[PDB]
């Protein structure tokens, strides 16, 4: 009935024309069964399982095309499918890492409260199995270290999949943190020693850092001058708020009175 | 013996004298909280009698 | 995650969307709080045929958030679909609030006494005498005089 | 047989004395309290009603069975009847059944016999004034009846009891509405009953639609009539919403309000417990530590029993993530100690600076944490263990070598020795200045700013709190 | 500290003596 | 009370914190303190 | 009536909410009038 | 009937409203 739907899934798509045609094909299903709340007769959710597969690859095509709003839309759809009020559904082979795509992207956005509340659905299951989720939680463990280097050892080997597009964003968002977290405050760091973390050989990223930081560029070495930095005293600056706090404090004494 | 205040050095052979005499301002507060203990303890008897 | 489905260009999905909202809005009243900003697009668009009904779900979510005058704002430009429903609880709350607004505005209007009058929308004043016809039809005579005391007119 | 045969008669008349005059003096007193004063509420027999429900809930409940006093279920639900001058004869009929049970054997009719019994307040036609007296006379057998937990064929009678209660709720919404005062005595009952809803639904199926009904009730209280009801409805929401993902976190911000005034007493503090775990999921401890501590100091006097101990189980979690924790055996209870033994070894190894000591406890004692669902802390606590170790070593050593510090903390490599300190400086953990040549790490002790900033910030809390004690004393002092 | 020292004492005498003189004096009248 | 939630489910303590520090660290200790003498 | 019998439920609710608010303000006035009775007693002792 | 009392119950609201100013001012002068 209806279809042809999954025929374009094995072959995937050469361009975004067939993908847009897949969304236009799914628009008819979205006009008939819509998205919810059809309980049934749960056999009416069978074509919704067949729609979950092409929505999973709809997020693989949303990250393949790099589009951010498309990715979050399709992920809202999948997440709501595993959040459907009927928990009895055929097991999806992608159910595991499809939470890790949005989790690693969410980590690229730096969302602390949503990370922990994401895993709140199955706390004991994410630890015992699903290696695809065990990589981001080991990444969080390594983010309180932080890493930096341990993550660079784990970034060589990832299954992954599709995390290539996300680990590039993770790359840049770590590399600027090398520059931010090295100083303040270190007295000095030798040249090749920082070259060991920036990798490459003689990158222009360290020249752009010689601009961005500024900060200092010294011969065969580097310096946090001057000095460590800005030298807060703060002398008579805090005496203003020290008088000010006592103003309203005396006001509280007068409110008693 | 506390009759003399300072500090020595075995290596450099240096004795240094330092003194900060007054202890009065803390005695002020310390001897207060120590008695306020029995203050609150004495309040528990009335607070226990009014309730039960 | 039904909020992200509002990113679709075709309005034919928007009618189905609002059809999901009003059905699950009792539990999902809080789920529309962060979507208000996306509701502004549907209400502010004149080529959107369902803006009349978009203001209904907006007024409901502002009922959940405790917004009164803000629900009146969408109540006005919500069209005929808004005042056509006299059922259940939501109809009495909005006319109590709208007549309170209307009667303080009318005590102000009688204090002009004329000239530089404030603009009076035909909808907010039309539901006045329109729902007053209920007191004439039910023949209840105590309320019939009360409304005329309220508007001062 | 002779001994037990003579020990059967004495028990049944003990309730048939007290339980007969209990809701007759409390319900019959609240009958005249409901006609006038009616200020506020108060209705002090509503508080007495809390005491009476909790009175039977220890002894003797309703029944059983027991083949003796099981006839009280149809007795009090019969004979309204009907208007107040006609109720005198019925109050006498209640006493005629005492001679019936004293002469012949007592008749037991329950289970399938309860269907016409619960419909007899609708058959009498009618009470007709007090819906809460009929809700109490119908619930008072039903509420301890849940203690049977037979789960077969009488749970659908509990569903019929929610349906009959919903009939009484249509009568609760339609009638009055102007100086209702029946709603304020019924909001305690709508509370307890809705908690019994979730209680019964926990033994069969979670309630997705009953939350639609509950939220209809919830939002419909504001603004028309809400007294004490919505504070309980929000906790009904939060109770299964905390156990059931998701989004319910930011749901509270759009609900508040607050909702004031806080009621009923400790009932608000427990709400602070639920939202305390919630706000802990956002990792903010300063907001979480106060809401947790307030829960315990706002709850007297117990017993009973173990939930007041569990709220303390989660109390010190946020303090353990803080990094500053008091020793928890000062709150040690003989019934609580036995329950947190594994947990106590957890905090014991947490305050230490050894990382391997901490990783052993999760392996051996994780099986208990699965039941509490407390694994959310175990991933984020490691950050606090390493920060604790580095804090110790920071103050306790003037100059420390980065290569030699890794062996004590099992840091295992030179490279992360720089990382811990890097973020330590970034978060303001240690003021030490570090030189990378070999490299080495030196530390310095700075003070004298000290008592300038810290005590005045505390004083701002101290004095404000003392004047609040003054205001709360003046408030209760001016009443005479 | 002296402030908070006597603040609790004021609340002591006031609340203790008043709550007693409130409920124990009212119970004999009614 | 017992209403609502709860039916659903000097002193020596201050020094007992330090004693907890002694429980998981360096035993008490006599024997090791006497064993460290002849090691070197 | 729907205008009405149930819309006068909100209307007269303003009576009950004003009387409840005013019962709080009247409790705040009663407990404060005890002040004036007492301070007038204190003014009466110096005359005594 | 209904609107009659509706306009009858803000009277004591305003009467006690000026009563607040009454009690508050009088105790302040009575202290002097």
């Amino acid at each position: 009935m209806y279809e042809q739907l999954k025929g374009e899934w094995n072959r995937k798509s050469p361009n975004l024309s067939k993908c847009g045609e897949e969304l236009g094909r799914l628009k008819l299903v979205l006009l008939e069964l819509n998205f919810l709340p059809t309980t049934g007769t749960k056999l009416t959710k069978q074509q919704l399982i067949l729609a979950r597969d092409i929505l999973e690859i709809g997020a693989q095509w949303s990250i393949l095309r790099k589009d951010i709003p498309s990715f979050e839309r399709y992920m809202a759809q999948l997440k709501c499918y595993y959040f459907d009020y009927k928990e009895q559904l055929p097991e999806s082979a992608y159910m595991h890492q499809l939470l890790g795509l949005n989790l690693l992207f969410l980590l690229s956005q730096n969302r602390v409260a949503e990370f922990h509340t994401e895993l709140e659905r199955l706390p004991a299951k994410d630890i015992q199995t699903n290696v695809y989720i065990k990589h981001p939680v080991s990444l969080e463990q390594y983010l309180m270290e932080g890493s930096y280097n341990k993550v660079f050892l784990a970034k060589g080997n990832i299954p992954a999949e599709s995390y290539t597009f996300f680990i590039d964003i993770l790359l840049d968002t770590i590399r600027d943190e090398i520059a931010g977290c090295i100083e303040k405050a270190y007295e000095k760091i030798l040249f090749t020693e920082a070259t060991r973390i920036l990798f490459f050989n003689t990158p222009k990223k360290m020249t752009d850092y010689a601009k961005k930081r500024g900060w200092v560029l010294g011969p065969n070495n580097y310096y946090s001058f001057a000095s460590q930095q800005q030298k807060p005293e703060d002398t008579t600056i805090p005496s203003t708020e020290l008088a000010k706090q006592v103003i309203e404090y005396a006001r509280q004494l007068e409110m008693i009175v | 013996d506390k009759k003399f205040h300072g500090i020595l050095d075995q290596g450099e052979g240096v004795l240094i004298i330092f003194d900060e005499p007054p202890v009065d301002k803390t005695y002020e507060a310390a001897l207060e909280t120590i008695q306020n203990m029995s203050k609150v303890v004495d309040s528990l008897y009335n607070k226990a009698k009014k309730l039960t | 995650g039904i909020i992200s489905l509002l990113d679709e260009d075709e309005p034919q999905l928007k009618e189905f969307a609002l059809h999901k909202l009003n059905a699950v809005v009792n539990d999902f009243w809080a789920e529309i709080s962060e979507s208000v900003d996306k509701i502004e697009v549907l209400y502010e668009d004149e080529g959107f045929r369902s803006r009349q009904f978009a203001a209904l779900v907006a007024s409901k979510v502002f009922y959940h958030l405790g917004a009164f005058e803000e629900s009146l704002n969408y109540a006005l430009g919500a069209g005929d679909l808004f005042n056509v429903n006299d059922n259940s609880e939501y109809v009495e709350t909005i006319i109590a609030k709208c007549i309170d607004h209307y009667t303080k505005q009318c005590v102000e209007n009688a204090d002009l006494p004329e000239g530089e009058k404030k603009p009076i929308d035909q909808r907010l004043e039309g539901i006045v005498n329109k729902m007053f016809q209920r007191c004439l039809d039910d023949h209840k005579y105590k309320q019939a005089i009360g409304i005329a005391l309220e508007t001062r007119r | 047989p002779p001994g037990g045969g003579e020990q059967e008669p004495p028990p049944p008349p003990a309730p048939q004395d007290v339980e007969m005059k209990e809701e007759a003096a409390t319900g019959g007193g609240s009958t005249g309290e409901a006609d006038g004063k009616t200020a506020a509420a108060a209705a002090e027999h509503s508080q007495r009603e809390l005491d009476t429900v909790t009175l039977e809930d220890i002894k003797e409940h309703v029944k059983q069975l027991e083949k003796a006093v099981s006839g009280k279920e149809p007795r009090f639900v019969l004979r309204a009847l009907r208007m107040l001058p006609s109720t005198s004869r019925r109050l006498n009929h209640y006493v005629l059944y005492k001679a019936v049970q004293g002469f012949f054997t007592s008749n037991n009719a329950t289970r399938d016999f309860l269907l016409p019994f619960l419909e007899e307040p609708m058959d009498t036609e009618a009470d007709l004034q007090f819906r809460p007296r009929t809700g109490k006379a119908a619930s008072t057998p039903l509420l301890p009846e849940v203690e049977a937990y037979l789960q077969l064929l009488v749970v659908i009678f509990m569903m019929n009891s929610k349906r009959y209660k919903e009939a009484q709720k249509i009568s609760d919404d339609l009638m009055q509405k102007i100086s209702t005062q029946n709603r304020r005595a019924l909001d305690l009952v709508a509370a307890k009953c809705y908690y019994y809803h979730a209680r019964v639904y926990e033994f069969l199926d979670k309630l997705d639609v009953v939350r639609s009904f509950l939220h209809a009730r919830l939002r419909t209280a504001t603004l028309r009539h809400d007294a004490d009801g919505q504070a309980t409805l929000l906790n009904l929401l939060l109770r299964n919403y905390l156990h059931y993902s998701l989004y319910d976190q930011a749901e509270k911000l759009v609900s508040k309000s607050v909702f004031p005034e806080q009621a009923n007493n400790n009932e608000w503090a427990r709400y602070l417990y639920y939202t305390g775990r919630i706000k802990a999921i956002q990792l903010e401890y300063s907001e979480a530590r106060r809401t947790m501590t307030n829960a315990l100091r706002k709850a007297p006097q117990h017993t009973a029993v173990g939930f007041k101990q569990t709220v303390h189980k989660l109390l010190i979690v946020v303090e353990l993530l803080l990094g500053e924790i008091p020793d928890r055996l000062q709150f040690r209870q003989p019934s609580l100690k036995r329950s947190l033994m594994p947990y106590f070894l957890l905090t014991q190894a947490v305050r230490t600076g050894n990382l391997a000591k901490f990783n052993q406890v999760l392996d051996q004692f994780g099986e208990k944490f699965q039941a509490d669902g407390t694994y959310t802390l175990i991933i984020r606590l490691r950050h606090n263990v390493i920060k604790t170790g580095v804090r110790m070593i920071s103050l306790s050593y003037s100059r420390i070598s980065l290569a030699d510090i890794a062996q004590k903390l099992q840091l295992d490599s030179p490279e992360d020795a720089e990382f811990i300190v890097a973020k330590a400086i970034r978060d303001g953990v240690i003021e030490a200045s570090i030189n990378h040549e070999k490299g080495y790490v030196q530390s310095k002790e700075m003070i004298d700013i000290y008592s300038t900033r810290e005590p005045q910030l505390a004083f701002h809390q101290r004095i404000s709190f003392c004047l609040d004690i003054h205001n709360m004393s003046v408030k209760a002092m001016r009443f005479p | 500290y002296l402030a908070s020292l006597i603040r609790s004492v004021v609340a002591l005498h006031n609340l203790i003596n008043n709550k007693i003189a409130n409920r124990d004096a009212e119970k004999k009248e009614g | 009370m017992s209403e609502k939630k709860q039916p659903v489910d000097e002193d020596n303590w201050d020094d007992d914190n330090v004693e907890d520090d002694f429980s998981n660290q360096l035993r008490a200790e006599l024997e090791k303190h006497g064993y460290k003498m002849e090691t070197s | 009536l729907e205008e009405g019998k149930a819309g006068s439920g909100l209307r007269q609710y303003y009576l009950s909410k004003i009387e409840e608010l005013q019962l709080i303000v009247n409790d705040k006035s009663q407990n404060l009038r005890r002040l004036q009775a007492q301070r007038n007693e204190l003014n009466a002792k110096v005359r005594l | 009937d209904l609107y009659s009392r509706y306009k009858k119950l803000q009277q004591e609201l305003e009467f006690l409203e000026v009563q607040e100013e009454y009690i508050k001012d009088e105790q302040k002068n009575l202290k002097k």
